[PDB]
């Protein structure tokens, strides 16, 4: 079994309903993603880990969220947790750190039960 | 089978007598007499002092010396709990088993004793404001009425320990709860060799000791070591040697041809003492180097006379008794070198104690926090049988600007009043002070503190310019001739780091116009009184 | 800011489940059958 | 089945040959001779240093060095609580099953490990009233009273790493506690080496890697870089390499008659060397670029002659040994030209460590924050072997007006004093 099918089966660029960004994607496709598509054999033999995360920064209103739900519908990723920052902060002690230790729980989870 | 020797205690011979005379001295007497006295015992003791000094050892041997039960342990704030009611109930569970053979064996029971730890956390002051919390106030009381109630125990007895006797509450240290109050602190010369003869028992049995190691030479080169840094340093010295035999290159692997020679010697103890340990009311050699940049070169005859006006000073404040408090006060000119003067009388002083209150460790500090700091460097200063302090760059201290003018007012108030408060009786201290600013000192009335002024002049002759240039040896016999010819028929002004910068400006030229380079510059830096 | 000092709690309990009584009845039981079996 | 060469760990030789004779020492050694000594074990490491340098890594691999059973972990602030009497409940967890085994086996038991995190985060220096009273007070009470109390342990290890190691309390530092200090800094050539030696390992060995690439011209070109940047660098080179197979812009493919001779050649390195990696202790082209902005042009001699100045004066601050600290003042009439000149001095130096504190980037501060920033930038110039600090237009710094006089005074002392403090020995 090899995890060459993280890429959906059909995928087109422009149909993905974006428009107005095309080195954007590219950089960072080529800067991010290039080491999830190719086959696990030579990912394997170089032994290189993966990027884990990216910041995007910009004015109000320009896409960034539909940018974010396209790369997750890329990868056949899960559903995305979608937070807001100040949501998060509570008065109490002891509340902010474990709202924020909640949304790394089921990546643990399943670490443990299958591993790699 | 007690016996002192086994203890294992040093240096803290006159506390446990007092100890032991105040709370087991009425329960060694024959029974009759004691009854025909009528007094009751003492059930209480506290013990406060600086972190390392032998709080716990005392306490737990204390605990090992009685013929009574096992004694509790209560490991800070242990008592705690988040439901109502609950708190408490843990603090009623530990005089249970002294109550129950108190009514049933009348006055033939035996010694219950118990063991706070950290007692600052769970019995500080109630206050009167209504501005009580729930985790005190309720715990204290329960306490309070605990110790000593309305129906009386007489077979117990309580140990507490704390670093903060400021904050226990007062309604809990009268003389019928916790009657016994002890501090113990700093050892002197012969409670460390008592120490180092304890810690070095063991091995000095099994001949792992070397012969050439002698334990009143470390007695002597350790001053105000507390009670575990001592036994760090034997630790450190018994691991180099022991690590001498141990090779991590590829595997580990003992030797065990050479391992049976093993033997410590005294360059283990040198090397662990300048690489691993680092006292707390101690020096070390980093201040003198970061602040004595390039030692010190006798240029002429004042230096010598400043030197000596130290040494004066030194020996005053060391040998009376009418005044156990002497300052000093050192001016001149900027750039005429009156810091590295300062660190130098100190360290030849000899003292044990020494520390230099300067202002580059509080850079945006609000004056809130630079009053604080002093008063915390002082209170460290104010333990000690010898000590000696240095507030440097006094002007830099006050916030001080020609316009206006504008500085704090409120850390001008906590010097002058810093600089005429004595110690606690029976010690000394030494404060010098350096600034380039008299007059404005003079202004706000802060000449009246000092006890005397001490002045550091600056190069004023060509005969001390060569000296100095000899001294330092840069410029060669030519070079020095075309100098004296240049400058002896004239008068010179200028302090001694400015020359060294003038002197390593010039230094950069080509080989064949290093000295007119050197004179052009020294030409424009010239002045007068 | 203001930091919540803590909080204390309270308690409020229910009944509790025994359930043990119809084991005695059922064992019980069992003994009537025995008997009426061997009486027939 | 343990060997030095397989931690995976470079350019810090010294740092673990001491933890290794101070830690480990006397729990290898045969028990008799140790018995014949009586001497307690170490029981703490304290390390700390910039960010990005290695100290997790140190600490996870100790933590399986050892044949003990597998080490706890405090992912920072997660023992709080809000009820009353509960973060003291989850500080006492952690020694139960050490306390258990001493209690019942002896002197047999194995080591437990406790491997704390961000410990700045939970014990800071009680007596700060006002600040912390609860839950900050009786969270560090328990720690001292547990690490050495009345009952005595003697097979625990604590582990503790931090960022900032002046908020951490006094009496947890003692000769008896945490006492075995160290510092992770910024390597030098050889451990630059020794990093790339390390990273470019399994590449090599599957006839991967170019004959091109040299591993000892890379080492010479990255000055200042730490571990983190060095593997970035390395991942970027890779990544470079890999996507210029794939051709694909509408739907992903794959082309396989180049994908079997794959190769990571120079062009890669040099290509992310310059355009994807950016050190945080270096130089940065970009400055040098909105300050300069339409050039030099020589209209005469008054301007060939502050050059030569700042040559003398950079030349002098590199070899020399009685003066490691230089300043120097460029002034003149306004509208005349000083800051490009002062940015072309920085740039023409060829150091290692080029900054710039101008007041466009403070708009709105107060002073406070102002003394901040400033000590801030001098606090990162420590750290560099050399160092060239800018700091433009004073009066703007100062907020003068010639109407009252009126000005800041808190920053003029800030200013006023690091003219005149030295750096750390050699620097
Ligand atoms: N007088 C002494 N003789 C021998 N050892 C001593 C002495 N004083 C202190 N020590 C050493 O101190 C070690 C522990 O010190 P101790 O428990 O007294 O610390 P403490 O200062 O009461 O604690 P803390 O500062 O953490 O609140 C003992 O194991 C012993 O090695
Ligand atoms: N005879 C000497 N007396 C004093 N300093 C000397 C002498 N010979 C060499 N030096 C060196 O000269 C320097 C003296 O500068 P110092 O730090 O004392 O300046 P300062 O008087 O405090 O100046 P400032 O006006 O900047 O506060 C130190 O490096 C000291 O080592
Ligand atoms: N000396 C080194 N040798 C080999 N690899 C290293 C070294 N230093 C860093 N690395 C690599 O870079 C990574 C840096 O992560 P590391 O856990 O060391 O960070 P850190 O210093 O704890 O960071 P921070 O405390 O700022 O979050 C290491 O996991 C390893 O991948
Ligand atoms: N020979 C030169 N020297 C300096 N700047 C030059 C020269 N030739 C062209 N320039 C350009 O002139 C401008 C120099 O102005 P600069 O930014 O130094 O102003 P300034 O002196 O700081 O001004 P102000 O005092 O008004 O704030 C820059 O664009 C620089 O590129
Ligand atoms: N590049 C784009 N092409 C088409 N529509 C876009 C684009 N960027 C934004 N939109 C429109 O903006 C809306 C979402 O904006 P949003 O992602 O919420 O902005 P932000 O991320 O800044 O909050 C969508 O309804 C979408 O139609």
């Amino acid at each position: 079994e090899n995890r060459q099918s993280i890429i959906n089966p059909d995928w087109n660029f422009e149909k993905m309903g974006i428009g107005g960004l095309d080195k954007e994607f590219s950089d960072i496709f080529r800067r991010a993603f290039a080491s999830r598509v190719f086959p696990p054999e030579i990912v394997e033999q170089m032994g290189c880990k993966h990027v884990k995360g990216i910041l995007l920064y910009g004015p109000p209103g320009c896409g960034k969220t539909l940018l974010a739900r396209q790369i997750g519908k890329m990868l056949n990723a899960r559903e995305p947790k979608v937070v807001n920052g100040p949501e998060i902060l509570n008065k109490y002690v002891g509340e902010s750190e474990a709202n924020i230790r909640k949304l790394f729980a089921d990546a643990e989870e399943e670490q443990r039960r299958l591993g790699a | 089978d007690w016996n002192f020797e086994k203890m294992g205690i040093g240096g803290l011979d006159k506390e446990f007598s007092d100890i032991f005379r105040r709370a087991f001295a009425s329960r060694v007497f024959p029974p009759e007499i004691v009854e025909q006295m009528g007094c009751k015992h003492v059930k209480g003791i506290l013990l406060y002092g600086p972190p390392g000094c032998g709080k716990t050892l005392l306490a737990r041997q204390i605990g090992k010396m009685l013929n009574a039960r096992e004694p509790k342990v209560v490991n800070g704030p242990e008592i705690l709990n988040k439901y109502v009611g609950e708190s408490e109930a843990n603090i009623r569970k530990l005089f249970a088993d002294a109550e129950e053979e108190q009514r049933r064996l009348g006055a033939n029971s035996g010694l219950h004793i118990i063991i706070f730890d950290e007692i600052d956390a769970i019995c500080k002051q109630r206050g009167s404001m209504a501005g009580s919390t729930g985790v005190h106030d309720t715990v204290v009381n329960q306490l309070l009425s605990k110790i000593d109630g309305v129906e009386q125990l007489n077979n117990i007895l309580v140990i507490g320990m704390t670093n903060r006797p400021d904050l226990i509450d007062e309604a809990l240290l009268r003389p019928g709860r916790l009657e016994v109050k002890m501090e113990i602190g700093l050892p002197d010369e012969k409670g460390r060799l008592q120490i180092l003869h304890i810690h070095t028992a063991r091995m000095r049995g099994h001949q792992l000791l070397s012969a050439d190691v002698d334990i009143k030479e470390l007695a002597v080169e350790t001053k105000n070591f507390s009670g575990a840094e001592l036994e760090g340093l034997v630790r450190a010295a018994q691991s180099t040697a022991m690590n001498r035999h141990i090779k991590a290159s590829t595997k580990v692997e003992v030797d065990m041809e050479k391992a049976e020679s093993l033997q410590v010697t005294r360059g283990d103890f040198l090397a662990s003492l300048e690489n691993d340990i680092k006292p707390a009311f101690g020096t070390n050699q980093e201040d003198y180097a970061s602040y004595i940049m390039n030692g010190i070169i006798k240029w002429g005859d004042p230096v010598t006379r400043v030197l000596d006006d130290g040494e004066l000073l030194v020996q005053q404040t060391k040998n009376s008794d009418r005044t156990p408090l002497v300052s000093v006060l050192l001016e001149g000119p900027p750039h005429s070198g009156k810091t590295a003067l300062a660190a130098k009388i100190a360290e030849e002083s000899n003292f044990p104690f020494i520390k230099i209150c300067s202002p580059d460790k509080m850079i945006g500090f609000s004056e809130t926090a630079k009053c604080q700091a002093m008063k915390k460097i002082f209170d460290d200063a104010y333990k000690s049988q010898l000590s000696c302090v240095v507030v440097d760059d006094i002007e830099r201290l006050l916030d001080y600007v020609p316009i206006g003018p504008r500085f704090s007012n409120l850390v001008l108030q906590a010097l002058l009043v810093l600089l005429k408060k004595a110690p606690p009786q029976g010690r000394k201290l030494l404060i010098i002070g350096t600034t380039s600013r008299k007059d404005v000192l003079q202004e706000m009335e802060m000449l009246n503190a000092f006890s005397t002024t001490i002045h550091v002049p600056n190069i004023a002759t060509g005969e001390q310019l060569l000296e100095a240039l000899e001294l330092l040896g840069n410029f060669k016999d030519k070079e020095r001739t075309t100098i004296a010819q240049q400058v002896k028929g004239k008068k010179v002004w200028i302090g001694i780091k400015k020359l060294l910068m003038l002197i390593e400006m010039s230094l950069q030229m080509d080989p064949e116009y290093r000295v007119r380079k050197f004179l052009a510059l020294l030409r424009e830096e010239g002045a007068s009184p | 800011m203001a930091e919540d000092a803590d909080m204390r709690n309270e308690l409020e309990e229910m009944q509790r489940r025994a359930d043990q009584l119809a084991d005695e009845s059922l064992e019980s039981t069992r003994r009537m059958l025995q008997l009426v079996e061997e009486s027939k």
